C-alpha cells in the first residue's frame, strides 16, 4: 500500500514477519487484482464493449516535489511476450540487429504423485489372461480400441514414479498464449506492442497476425515451407500405427497410444491428433510470429512489425519421433485405414518440403513416416484458442487436467513476460535507443537477464537450462490413458473445471498481470539484501565470503534427495513473500520424496547460470550496482496488501509534515568517516565496526536503516563510496541519477511521470562486490536536513502519486464457471 | 435460394407444434381468431417488461424482459434469460409485416 | 458559490469539490451505493455510473 502519512510508513510491517510461514489455504492469483484498478471494468465480463487497447497503463494524479499537481500521469505496465523482430528506427521499418532471446528448460522425470493399479488393470491380469492358462485359447479381450496383446504388453511392470502433465500441458499452456493474439485489436493491449519498441503504434482494425516461420532476420524462417527445428536442425518422424507389431522393432517404448476420448464426432477431429502430437513431441516445432500494422507516433508510416512472441523460443521437449497407436473402433483383428483407422490428414497448409505434400495428404497406412515439424507445420494456422479449450475439456474427462493446468499456466507466466532492464535518469521515462543492444536486452520477473542467442538459427550449440520442469513420460502415459493405472492428481473432472485463462480473449492482457507479484516478490527478496548486481553475477564460486556463495547456491535448485527434486531453500521466502504479501497462493505441483510429499513452485525451480538484472545508463552504458532492479517501484507498492517497511511510498507533504527517517532512538547511527566534509545516513550499529564483511557475514536485514539509505540518495546528490571515501570497483551513475521505468508513447492529455514517481528507489547498494561495505554519502553542507529529518526536526520535500488503497477480495468466478444458465438449474439433481 | 441462417432453427410450421400438443408452452401458442372479442393482445410492463424504443432512426423493439447488462452485448458466459412474456411478444411482432433484426444501436 | 456557502443545508447532488488535503482530494460513488456505468455499443465512450 501506498502511505497517506509517515505514521504508516513507521506502523509498516517488517520484513523478516513478512516472509514467515503461512498455514492458511490462499486463492490463486487470477491478475484480476491489478486489473479492478487500472481500467474501466470493476465488476464482471465485457465481449467488446471494454476496450482493452487502451485501458494498459496505470494512471493517476502526482504531487511534485514543488507542491504541484500533475494531472494524468502514466506508467507502462512493463511487461511483454512479444520481441520486436522488426524495429521502427527513424519512423520507419527496418530489421533488427540482434539475436533472439531464447530460454532453455531442465527436463527430467521426477516422483510425483504415486500411482496404482485400477481394477480394470487387476480384471484383465486375474481374469481373461490367468484364464487363458489352462484352456489353451488366444482369445482377444481387446479393451476399447487396441488388441488384446497391445494392453498386454502395457498392463506389465509400472515405474514408481506416477506421471506428471507438465511438458505436455505447459506446451497446450503455450501454444494457447500464442494463438490468442490474433483474437481481436480491442481486446489486446497497445502498450505490450510498445514495451520493447516504444517508437510505434499499433492500431485498432487489423488484428495480429499468428503466422508461422516468417521472421525476416538472422535466419528464423527455419524451413519457412521446409521446416526444420528451430532448436537443432533436424524434422523429425511421425508415424500413425494401428499396433504395436508395426513400430519396426527399435522403438515399441517410445509408442505412445492416443486415448479415444480426445478424438470423438465433436469437432474437426483430426486437428486434435495434431495438438496431442504436439503435446507429446517438442516445442518449438516452428518459430511462430505475430505480424502486426503499426503506425509511428504522429501516424505517418503504416507498415506491418513482425514480433516472435517469447514462449515460441522455450526449448522444452526432447521427443522428436513419434509412433502414435490408434483405437481401432469396436473390436477387429489385425489387418489407407487398413485396421479401420478413424484418421490421419496432414493439415490445411501445402507445404513444398523434403517429402513434398501437396495440400491435405489423408494418410494412415502402417509404417510410412512423415516428417513432424512438416505435420505440426500444417496444423500451425488452425489452432484456435477454442478448439484448444474443448481439447482441454475432452482431456479433463479422463485425467484431472485443474490444477496442473494452472501451474504449468504460472509456468508459462513465469518463463513467458519478460522485460527491458531499466534505464539511469534523474527524473522520469528514460529509455534506449534503436537498433542497439540495450533496447532489446531483457529479463524475467526473476530478475534474471534471458540469455539471447549467439549465432544463427537452427542452433547447434543449446545454451544452459534456466528451469526444471517434469514430463510426461509414454509409457505410464499408455497406462492411465486407459483405465489401467490410476493417481491423486489424475483424478478425472468435467469440463467445466477446465481453469477460466483457456479459451478467453483476454490472455494476453492477464498473463502480464500475473507477472508483476512474481517481480514485486522477487524484487522484495533482493532488495532486502544489497549485493549490488556484481556480487550477485560473479559470486557462485568467490572464495572471498562464503556467506556469499550460500546466498547464490541456496536460491537455485540442485538439491535432490531420493530421485526427485528437493525445492530451493530461499525460494520459501519468496514464496512467503508472496503468499504474505498478497494474500493469494502460487501453484504448486507434487513432489514425493517417500511418504513425505511436498511442494516446488517457480519460486524454488531456477537453474544457476546467467547474469541478473543489469540496469544501463542514459548513453547505454551499463550500472552494474544498485540491486538487481527491473519494474519501477509504484508497481512494487500499490500492488500491494503487505509491503514491507523499506519499501515504501513517501508519503504526500499534507502540513508542515512531509517525509521523515529512523534515528538513535531506533538503534542506528552516522558513520562519520576520516573526512569531515562526506558523511552517511544512520545505518546500524555494526556498520563502524566492520568496514568489510566478515567471511561468514553479509548485511544485516534492517528496514529502519535501508529505508533511511533510499531517503538520502532520493536527495539527488549522492555518492556510493566505501568506509573512508574512496571509490569501488562497480560501476556509479552518472550524477544523482536512478533506475527509472520505460517511456512508452502518450495520449492526449496524458503526462508522462515527473521526478522520481516512475523509478526505483529501494534497491540500495549496500554490498560491494569485494565484500566490503558501501556507504551512501553527502557533503556535510547538503546532509543538515536529512539528519534533522531522521531525527524527526525538519522535513524532506518527495514526490508521490494521489492514489488510494483498496485492495479488493477474490472473485473466485473469473468467467469460468457461469453454471447459472438457466438451463441447468433444472438439471441439477442430474449433476 | 439464399441462406437466411438469422432465426433460431426451425424445421416444422407452427400447426404441427400446435394441433399435436396436450400441454403447450407460452411462447408458441396459436394466434385466437381476428374479429372477436378478446383476439389477440401481448404483454406490457404490468408484466414486468420494459420496451426499448430507437425513436430517432423510426425504428421502436417491443416489450422485452430487463437487460442487467444484457443491452447491446451480453456478459462473456451468459445468453438469453428464458422468458415466454417477451418471446410471445417477439414473435408478435414478427407477423406485422416489415420487420428489422437489426441491434441496441 | 453562491448556491452553496450561503446554505445552511445544500442537498448532496450540489457540492463543493473538497481541497486536496493529503493524497486524497475529490472521489465518486459506485455500485456499492446502487449505481452502474451504461457502457453502450461501441467501446470507446463510456458513461459515470448512473
Amino acid at each position: 500500500p501506498i502511505s497517506a502519512d509517515f505514521s504508516e510508513v513507521e506502523n509498516a510491517p517488517s520484513f523478516l514477519s513478512l516472509a514467515e510461514n503461512t498455514d492458511e489455504v490462499l486463492k490463486p492469483y487470477t491478475g484480476l487484482e491489478i486489473q479492478t484498478i487500472i481500467t474501466n471494468i470493476v465488476g464482471d465480463a465485457n465481449p467488446n464493449q471494454s476496450r482493452i487497447f487502451d485501458q494498459d497503463r496505470l494512471r493517476g494524479n502526482q504531487y511534485s516535489a514543488g507542491g504541484l499537481v500533475t494531472q494524468n500521469a502514466v506508467s507502462a505496465i512493463p511487461f511483454t511476450n512479444l520481441i520486436p523482430r522488426t524495429i521502427r528506427v527513424g519512423n520507419i521499418l527496418v530489421n533488427s540487429a540482434n539475436r533472439l532471446q531464447i530460454t532453455e528448460t531442465n527436463v527430467s522425470e521426477y516422483y510425483s504423485n504415486p500411482i496404482i493399479a485400477t481394477k480394470l488393470s487387476e480384471m484383465i491380469s486375474d481374469q481373461v489372461k490367468n484364464n487363458q492358462f489352462s484352456t489353451w485359447r488366444r482369445d482377444n479381450t481387446s479393451l476399447q480400441g487396441f488388441n488384446a496383446f497391445d494392453i498386454a504388453t502395457i498392463n506389465t511392470a509400472i515405474l514408481p514414479n506416477g506421471l506428471s502433465l507438465e511438458s505436455m500441458l505447459l506446451k497446450l499452456s503455450l501454444l494457447h498464449s500464442i494463438k490468442a493474439m490474433n483474437v481481436d485489436a480491442a481486446s489486446i493491449n497497445r502498450s505490450q506492442y510498445q514495451v520493447i519498441d516504444h517508437n510505434t503504434v499499433p492500431t485498432i482494425g487489423a488484428p495480429a497476425v499468428v503466422g508461422v516461420n516468417n521472421s525476416p532476420v538472422f535466419g528464423e524462417d527455419c524451413g519457412g515451407n521446409n521446416p526444420v527445428y528451430p532448436f537443432g536442425g533436424g524434422t523429425g518422424a511421425i508415424a500413425f500405427h494401428v499396433t504395436l507389431q508395426t513400430v519396426p522393432d527399435e522403438r515399441k517404448s517410445y509408442a505412445i497410444f492416443v486415448p479415444p476420448a480426445i478424438l470423438q464426432a465433436t469437432s474437426d477431429a483430426n486437428e486434435a491428433l495434431a495438438l496431442f502430437a504436439l503435446s507429446m513431441s517438442e516445442w518449438p516445432h516452428a518459430l511462430y510470429t505475430v505480424t502486426k500494422q503499426t503506425t509511428d507516433l504522429a501516424g505517418a508510416n503504416a507498415g506491418q512489425q513482425v514480433f516472435i512472441p517469447t514462449q515460441s523460443t522455450i526449448h522444452i521437449g526432447g521427443r522428436r519421433v513419434l509412433d502414435l497407436i490408434i483405437p481401432r473402433r469396436e473390436i477387429a483383428p489385425n489387418p489407407v485405414r487398413p485396421q479401420a483407422g478413424p484418421d490421419a490428414t496432414a493439415g490445411a497448409i501445402p507445404l513444398a518440403a523434403g517429402q513434398l505434400f501437396n495440400m491435405n495428404f489423408i494418410g494412415a497406412p502402417a509404417f510410412e513416416e512423415w516428417p513432424l515439424t512438416s505435420y505440426l507445420y500444417s496444423w500451425a494456422g488452425r489452432f484456435d484458442i477454442t478448439t484448444i479449450r474443448q481439447y482441454m475439456g475432452r482431456l479433463a474427462t479422463m485425467v484431472g487436467v485443474k490444477d496442473a493446468y494452472w501451474a504449468a499456466h504460472e509456468l508459462n507466466v513465469a518463463l513467458s513476460q519478460v522485460a527491458p532492464k531499466m534505464t539511469t535518469a534523474a527524473g522520469g521515462w528514460a529509455a534506449q535507443a534503436a537498433n542497439s543492444a540495450q533496447q532489446s536486452d531483457v529479463c524475467y520477473s526473476s530478475l534474471l537477464t534471458v540469455t539471447r542467442s549467439a549465432a544463427n538459427f537452427p542452433l547447434a550449440n543449446q545454451p544452459a537450462a534456466d528451469m526444471r520442469v517434469y514430463d510426461t513420460d509414454p509409457a505410464t502415459w499408455n497406462k492411465v490413458a486407459l483405465g489401467l493405472a490410476t493417481a491423486a492428481n489424475l483424478v478425472p473432472e468435467q469440463s467445466m473445471d477446465v481453469p477460466f485463462v483457456v479459451g478467453d480473449a483476454r490472455t494476453s492482457f492477464w498473463e502480464r498481470l500475473q507477472a508483476i507479484p512474481m517481480c514485486i516478490a522477487w524484487t522484495m527478496y533482493y532488495h532486502s539484501r544489497g549485493i549490488t548486481t556484481l556480487a550477485w553475477d560473479n559470486a557462485y564460486t568467490d572464495n572471498t565470503n562464503k556467506w556469499l556463495q550460500k546466498m547464490v547456491r541456496n536460491t537455485f535448485s540442485t538439491t535432490q534427495s531420493v530421485g526427485t527434486i528437493i525445492p530451493a531453500r530461499y525460494g520459501k521466502i519468496v514464496c512467503n513473500l508472496y503468499k504474505n504479501m498478497f494474500h493469494r497462493a502460487p501453484a504448486y505441483v507434487a513432489t514425493s520424496v517417500g511418504g513425505k510429499e511436498l511442494h516446488i513452485t517457480h519460486f524454488e525451480r531456477w537453474l544457476p547460470g546467467g547474469t541478473y538484472a543489469n540496469v544501463y545508463s542514459g548513453a547505454g552504458a551499463v550500472v552494474n550496482c544498485f540491486s538487481p532492479v527491473l519494474i519501477p517501484d509504484i508497481w512494487c507498492q500499490y500492488f500491494t496488501a503487505k509491503l514491507p517497511l523499506f519499501a515504501g511510498a513517501f508519503p504526500p507533504a499534507q502540513g508542515q509534515n512531509s517525509t521523515k527517517g529512523f534515528n538513535s532512538k531506533q538503534g542506528l547511527m552516522i558513520h562519520r568517516n576520516q573526512n569531515n566534509n562526506l558523511v552517511a545516513p544512520y545505518l546500524e550499529k555494526f556498520a563502524d565496526n566492520s568496514s568489510y564483511f566478515p567471511v561468514g557475514q553479509g548485511p544485516e536485514i534492517n528496514d529502519m536503516a535501508t529505508w533511511n539509505g533510499r531517503l538520502w540518495m532520493t536527495t539527488g546528490n549522492v555518492q556510493y563510496l566505501d568506509y573512508s571515501g574512496a571509490a569501488i570497483v562497480e560501476a556509479v551513475p552518472p550524477a544523482g541519477e536512478l533506475p527509472v521505468g520505460k517511456q512508452i508513447p502518450l495520449l492526449a492529455g496524458e503526462n508522462a511521470p515527473i521526478e522520481l514517481t516512475n523509478a526505483a528507489t529501494t534497491c540500495v547498494p549496500r554490498y560491494s562486490n569485494d565484500g566490503r561495505r558501501i556507504f551512501t554519502y553527502l557533503t556535510t553542507a547538503q546532509s543538515v536536513i536529512p539528519v534533522q529529518a531522521c531525527n524527526r526536526a525538519a522535513n524532506l520535500a518527495r514526490s508521490c502519486w494521489l492514489l488510494s488503497n483498496v485492495y479488493a477480495e477474490p472473485a473466485l468466478q473469473a468467467l469460468g464457471d457461469e453454471v447459472e444458465d438457466a438451463f441447468d438449474t433444472l438439471t441439477n439433481s442430474s449433476f | 435460394g439464399a441462406v437466411v441462417n438469422c432465426f433460431s432453427p426451425v424445421l416444422i410450421p407452427d400447426i404441427w407444434c400446435q394441433y399435436f400438443t396436450a400441454k403447450l408452452p407460452l411462447f408458441a401458442g396459436a394466434f385466437p381468431p381476428a374479429q372477436g372479442q378478446n383476439s389477440t393482445k401481448g404483454f406490457n410492463s404490468k408484466q414486468g417488461l420494459m420496451i426499448h424504443r430507437n425513436q430517432n432512426n423510426n425504428l421502436v423493439a417491443p416489450y422485452l424482459e430487463k437487460f442487467a447488462d444484457n443491452s447491446s452485448y451480453f456478459p462473456v458466459g451468459q445468453g438469453p434469460e428464458i422468458n415466454d412474456m417477451a418471446t410471445w411478444n417477439g414473435r408478435l411482432w414478427m407477423t406485422t409485416g416489415n420487420v428489422q433484426y437489426l441491434d441496441y444501436s
